[PDB]
RNA sequence: GAAACUGCGAAUGGCUCAUUAAAUCAGUUAUCGUUUAUUUGAUAGUUCCUUACAUGGUAUAACUGUGGUAAUUCUAGA
């Protein structure tokens, strides 16, 4: 009934940034939309490599359905899809963490007022402290 | 700042607009072929007349002048692979003696009620659109289509549809759960 | 204790078997053998014993069956695999028994035994459709009926010597456990026109 | 615009690079290096728009600062460095030596290239000067300065260098006859043998060539290149053979 | 100060010797998706694929054309053994930095699969990775040692039981790597020996440390040597995260009676001794009691002989390990002091008790002080008074709170006319530290 | 690794079309008539020559501290 294909074409293998980069073909008829998830396990079991080090992206469902093209990497080892990944790509696979930081506005609101004071600013502080303690 | 695309108008309405013996003309065509706008008829009607010209120009040109041989054959196998020429009539003359009807004769619709998926050409129309009728692997719902001639030959139903696969629409298996549920009470 | 080691074993077996049978060609040839048992992925004829044949005196012989007008036939032949070294066939009884399935217009399938090339194709088993299998609801996509009811018209059997699975007119496709020829599943095409024609 | 311009808009590129017109707003201007602005190819465009090594500028940035490729022998960083023509760029964990050569279309073209022939490279003489203490010196096409060349090495010609050393293994003078490979205006990428030098003084000096098939065209000095002698080419010559036919 | 509050950033630096140093060995404390572990139509064949995919370089290309057509299911690997592993060597020994991970690796698991028949290259596959080593120290790589030592490390894992059988020849192999003169090879190649030896059995280990023993005699002039056999053991031992094991135990106690052996070197027992200092270090006491109480009875068991004045040196590395947080039962310590005494009937004997004195415990001080000065007093009477002032360095208030004024003077009247000279030296040693006030206030005879 | 000194960038980008009718600009030349950060390639033993080179000298910032003004990306004295 439902089963689907993964395979692969153009498979070309980069040592530069140590992995093996390919076009995946994703044939799912009677379902809609394999997952990314998915993707990397079956594609980690056929190329004996770790759902860690699998990574894929970019997936297009044609007019009609049943067939999904997208690429994927195979890298070497866990250890250089740390390195060479994408923090975004990361964070998406739960590799890395999400880096928590303010609004683009308050970041250029902070850097603008700090550009305002120049100096430590301490001394200002007990400054104005005392000016108004006056 | 960036490249700007390209567009183009597809059509242009013909020189002078009313003119009972084109009026006619239009009714005819669009009452057998099954379409809905002058502007669709504009639109063929554009494009032919561009070909005509093209193909014109390239009879004025001298016999055997390299850019004449180049484009020609260019166009003449555009126009026999789309199916609108015979295989036979491989001549720039065939080219200007073409017309409408054989560009509107291989729009999609028509060949679906030709081929005998539908009983007329507005039940045609509307499988198209109503994503029923897939050319080879990939269903099409585009009635103006111009299917070529290998896929005229493939044109078929759709692994999706009711009519050639899966499960029977909304209403079909509404009204079998209505069916079943009033068996059961 | 080992897989590793475990396939070590059946590895020097195969060795020691290989040598006996040089020897025994006798009273280069083991990388020759071994280079062939290879050779067969890599998809150049390499079998070719196209003179070696003795045609004149090849033994014919009919064999008359009851079911009229058979459609087609397929062979099951166990093999030894050469990445593993246990067997093609599935179960133990087995061991290299040659098998046989002939379909019928019928509606019949046919298991007969052909291990002895001395004797006749014995008949070992059979399941016949019907008229009864025909669906109720006759119109739709599921088409599932556990039997044939027209015209079966190809039959394959599965490399591993599990299943067979035949099909034919009536748009389905049956694959069945051969032991018992038990019909394990089934699979229509779900095309109004999609009848089977070929199997391989 | 009060200083130099830092800034490389897309339509704007060198066409030869065959940028996507709708991909981004700028091109890789190219840094300043050996070869002039208009013909030299970016690492970036090398190794992610032909070789496609790459997906990003990031990857690439990721690659060179890998440590990775070399051109000319010596490892370049720089993202876009003018790699130019008649370059060696070797990628060794790929085990691969490009020299950089015109197609015939007027493109670059990969030229995929062995280790003995990444061995040196070719450079057309250019100006022959007398330095300082009187040690006179060649300037090549790529900015090589090259001293104590042999006495016979006049303008325009070609020397053969080894990259290793940096110091010219020998040499082929501008005479009719020899092979030319041409880098310039409609014809670049058309390799022939040179038949005539019609030289004015004050003026332009044309250059008559006839290709293998005897087809005849005229070019400037600005653009003939040495390559060779008759039939034998110093270096691999791309597929084709800067035969432009119909 | 190692790198230990890190960058926000990526990408860092890492020069070579700081990788190294942050380099260690062993795959079954590493882990991940092993390839030859995961498929299974022969492990040679899965590494070779896998590798002929990811790898792109001239020598390993040539090796791949040669054996891809040889190589392609384990019967032709029996058969054509011997050309294989020529064509392995002869590659490794070209030496080039780019094929040498997949050239490697294919070793490895050429021996995986080859098992109980590699033996008989088993001895110049070895060389030819020695020679492979040095090399690498000549071109700096410090990917190409990972790579080296893993495959040495794994070649013992897939021969663990033929290799542990003939273990003492394996020493003799490595000792080039052993005593190699730098760190890091001394490091890594007794890593490497270390899981070996930790998977031997008592008997062979015996013989094994015996035979290391005299060797350790041969090369007494040599130092490397020793401390790779130092961090060999140490390493054996304390293989696990936190708790060494109990094969370390039975090592603990072998080491201690080929050690207490009078036949023995005592620069041995000195290795022993660093041994002991390191374990103590590193685990937590409830992981070395057992240890311990082997450690007690094999001294309980072998303290009679000549061997009296080895025993003085283990016992005061005991001692001085760290400290009673480490020592589990300074009574018995103290149970083990008398009777050494006993037994006994130097200077060694001083650092003990200055040591005991600093280090041990108020509540076993009580009630063995008055033994431990009447003990000093009667053997170490010259050197008495070098301990009583290395006390006083160490840890004064102890004997002030405890007697020292009284023991002193009645050494003082017990004998003063041997060593006048050597009391008026400590005196005028002791006169300027105003911490020793009540050894100005003492009296004289 | 905040601050501050030092180096570099801030001359590009983006926006508009007021001026400007041989001016701009377009194609075409010249610098044997000139400056050029950067990039890239080359390139600098001077042995001696009458009375520290195992490496001169003084400042200044941030900082500590005392203050001024309604107020600013103001700043004084030590």
């Amino acid at each position: 009934s439902d089963a689907v294909t993964i395979r692969t074409r153009k498979v070309i293998s980069n040592p530069l940034l140590a992995r093996k980069q390919f076009v995946v073909d994703v044939l799912h008829p009677n379902r809609a939309n394999v997952s990314k998830d998915e993707l990397r396990e079956k594609l980690a079991e056929v190329y004996k490599a770790e759902k860690d080090a699998v990574s894929v992206f970019g997936f297009r469902t044609q007019f009609g359905g049943g067939k999904s093209v997208g690429f994927g990497l195979v890298y070497n080892s866990v250890a250089e899809a740390k390195k060479f990944e994408p923090t975004y790509r990361l964070v998406r696979y739960g590799l890395a963490e999400k880096v928590e930081k303010a609004s683009r506005q308050q970041r250029k609101q902070k850097k603008n007022r700090d550009k305002k004071i120049f100096g430590t600013g301490k001394r200002l502080a007990k400054k104005v402290a005392r000016r108004n303690a006056d | 700042p960036r490249a700007p695309r390209t567009y183009s108008k597809t059509y242009s309405t013909p020189k002078r607009p009313y003119e009972s013996s084109r009026l006619d003309a239009e009714l005819k065509l669009a009452g057998e072929f099954g379409l809905k706008n002058k502007k669709e008829i504009y639109r063929i009607s554009f494009q032919l007349s561009k070909i005509r010209r093209a193909a014109r120009d390239l009879l004025t040109r001298d016999e055997k002048d390299p850019k004449r041989l180049f484009e020609g054959n260019a166009l003449i196998r555009r126009l026999v692979r789309v199916g609108v020429l015979s295989e036979d009539k491989k001549k720039l003359d065939y080219v200007l003696a073409l017309k409408v009807e054989d560009f509107l004769e291989r729009r999609l619709q028509t060949q679906v009620y030709k081929l005998g998926l539908a009983k007329s050409v507005h039940h045609a129309r509307v499988l198209i659109t109503q994503r029923h009728i897939a050319v080879g692997k990939q269903i099409v719902n585009i009635p103006s289509f111009m299917v070529r001639l290998d896929s005229e030959k493939h044109i078929d139903f759709a692994p999706t549809s009711p009519f050639g696969g899966a499960r029977p629409g909304r209403v079909a298996r509404r009204n079998a759960a209505r069916k079943a549920e009033a068996s059961g009470e | 204790e080992n897989p590793a080691d475990k396939r070590r074993r059946l590895a020097k077996q195969y060795l020691e078997n290989l040598k006996s049978e040089a020897n025994d060609i006798l009273t280069d040839i083991i990388a020759s053998r071994l280079k062939e048992d290879v050779a067969e992925q890599q998809g150049r004829v390499f079998r070719y014993f196209g003179d070696k044949l003795l045609i004149s005196e090849a033994k014919q012989s009919f064999t008359r069956v009851g079911e009229n007008n058979l459609t087609c036939i397929s062979c099951f032949q166990p093999v030894l695999n050469k990445y593993t070294f246990e067997e093609s066939s599935n179960g133990d009884k087995n061991k290299g028994r040659l098998f046989a399935y002939t379909v019928s217009k019928d509606l019949q399938l046919t298991k007969y035994d052909i291990t002895d090339f001395s004797k006749r194709p014995k008949k070992l088993k059979y399941a016949k459709g019907g008229a009864k299998y025909i669906p109720t609801s006759k119109h739709e996509y599921e088409n599932t009926t556990e039997g044939h009811y027209d015209e079966i018209l190809t039959v394959a059997a599965s490399p591993d010597g599990k299943y067979v699975v035949t099909g034919g007119r009536d748009r389905k496709l049956i694959v069945w456990s051969t032991e018992s020829l038990s019909p394990v599943k089934v699979i229509p095409t779900k095309d109004r026109r999609g009848e089977v024609l070929s199997l391989a | 615009a009060r200083g130099p311009k830092k800034h490389l808009k897309r339509l704007a590129a060198p066409h030869h690079w065959l940028l996507d017109k709708l991909s981004g707003c700028y091109a890789p201007r190219p840094s300043a290096g050996p070869h002039k602005l208009r013909e030299s190819l970016p690492l970036i465009v090398f190794l992610r728009n032909r070789l496609k090594y790459a997906l990003n500028g990031r990857e690439v940035k990721a690659i060179l600062m890998q440590r990775h490729v070399k051109v000319d022998g010596k490892v370049r960083t720089d993202t876009t460095y003018p790699a130019g023509f008649m370059d060696v760029i070797t990628l060794d964990a790929t085990n691969e030596n490009f020299r950089l050569v015109y197609d015939v279309k007027g493109r670059f073209a990969v030229h995929r290239i062995t280790d003995e022939e990444a061995s040196y490279k070719l450079g057309k003489v250019k100006k022959v000067q007398l330095g300082k203490k009187g040690v006179p010196y060649v300037v090549t096409h790529d900015g090589r300065t090259i001293r104590y060349p042999d006495p016979n090495i006049k303008v325009n010609d070609t020397v053969k260098i080894d990259l290793a050393s940096g110091k010219i293994t020998d040499f082929i003078k501008f005479d009719a006859g020899k092979l030319v490979y041409v880098t310039g205006g409609r014809n670049l990428g058309r390799i022939g043998t040179i038949v005539h030098k019609e030289r004015h003084d004050g003026g332009f000096d044309l250059v008559h060539i006839k290709d293998s098939l005897d087809n005849t065209f005229v070019t400037r000095l600005n653009n003939v290149f040495v390559i060779g002698e008759q039939g034998k080419p110093y270096i691999s010559l791309p597929k084709g053979k800067g035969i432009k036919l119909s | 100060q190692r790198q230990t509050t890190k960058s926000s950033k990526r990408y860092r630096y890492s020069s070579f010797k700081a990788r190294i140093d942050d380099l260690k060995i062993e795959p079954a404390r590493n882990l991940e998706k092993r390839v030859h572990d995961y498929v299974e139509s022969s492990h040679f064949l899965a590494s070779f694929d896998q590798w002929k995919e990811i790898n792109l370089s001239a020598k390993f290309t040539e090796f791949a054309a040669e054996i891809e057509h040889d190589v392609q299911t384990l019967p032709q690997i029996l058969y054509h053994d011997k050309k294989i592993f020529n064509s392995l060597v002869s590659f490794i020994n070209f030496h080039d930095e780019f094929s040498l991970q997949p050239l490697l690796d294919l070793l490895a698991q050429f021996c995986h699969d080859l098992g109980p028949d590699f033996l008989k290259f088993y001895e110049e596959a070895i060389k030819t990775l020695i020679n492979l080593l040095d090399a690498a120290i000549e071109f700096e790589s410090s990917n190409v040692f990972e790579w080296g030592f893993n495959c040495l490390a794994y070649i013992f894992k897939y021969l663990s039981k033929f290799l542990v059988k003939k273990l003492v020849l394996t020493c003799d192999l490595l000792i080039p790597l052993l005593s190699h003169s730098k760190e890091y090879l001394s490091r890594f190649s007794a890593e490497a020996l270390s899981f070996l030896v930790r998977k031997c059995p008592v008997s062979n280990l015996r013989e094994f440390v015996r035979s290391v023993f005299e060797k350790l005699e041969g090369d007494d002039e040599q130092t490397n040597l020793y401390e790779g056999l130092l961090i060999l053991f140490t390493e054996s031992m304390t293989s696990t995260q936190e708790t060494l094991h109990s094969k370390a135990k039975a090592i603990m106690s072998v080491l201690l009676h080929e050690a207490l052996t009078k036949s023995s070197p005592e620069r041995s027992v000195s290795l022993l001794s660093d041994i002991w200092m390191n374990i103590s270090k590193y685990a937590s006491i409830e992981s070395l009691l057992p240890v311990y109480e082997v450690m007690y009875q094999d001294f309980n068991d072998s303290l009679d002989a000549t061997n009296i004045d080895r025993i003085l040196k283990v016992l005061t590395t005991i001692v001085f390990s760290e400290s009673g947080r480490k020592i589990p039962d300074w009574n018995k310590i103290t149970i083990l002091i008398e009777r050494i005494m006993s037994q006994s009937e130097q200077d060694k004997v001083a650092f003990l008790f200055a040591l005991f004195i600093r280090n041990s415990d108020v509540k076993t001080l009580t009630l063995f002080h008055q033994k431990l000065f009447n003990y000093a007093l009667t053997n170490i009477s010259d050197c008495f008074l070098e301990f009583f002032q290395f006390a006083l360095r160490l840890s004064y208030e102890r004997v002030f709170s405890f007697n020292g004024l009284k023991f002193l003077q009645l050494f003082l009247k017990k004998n003063w006319q041997s060593q006048g000279k050597k009391i008026a030296l400590f005196f005028l040693e002791v006169d300027d530290k105003p911490e020793l006030q009540k050894v100005r206030e003492v009296n004289f005879p």
